[PDB]
């Protein structure tokens, strides 16, 4: 309800690999959700110079 | 990019 | 046309790992020049939703 996957709607909580848009919509998606392999969620938590978009901001 | 893993 | 590498000024070849700043300026930069590893390069050429952004532009 505070923290809703993007996705699947459901509670992103802390315990959890999750993503935020920076790209635009500004909202977390689930790892899994997105369907992003643990290897790339590491290398994207490591690269701060890194923005993620989900699949609808960036078709846009 | 900004991750739960903190 | 030439570009420059946004760090070096020297061009960037197509023998050359090299990253477009999407975040604003667009300038290309060496993969090397940025200090960027091989495997963060790898996940973030390879990955659309994945956009990198130089110094600068990082710090707006
Ligand atoms: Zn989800
Ligand atoms: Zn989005
Ligand atoms: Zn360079
Ligand atoms: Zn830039």
């Amino acid at each position: 309800p505070v923290y809703p996957c993007g996705i699947c709607t459901n509670e992103v909580n802390d315990d959890q690999d999750a993503i935020l848009c920076e790209a635009s919509c500004q909202k977390w998606f689930h790892r899994i959700c997105t369907g992003m392999t643990e290897t790339a969620y590491g290398l994207l938590t490591a690269e701060a110079s890194a923005v993620w978009g989900c699949d609808t901001c960036m078709a846009d | 990019a900004r991750t739960k893993q903190t």
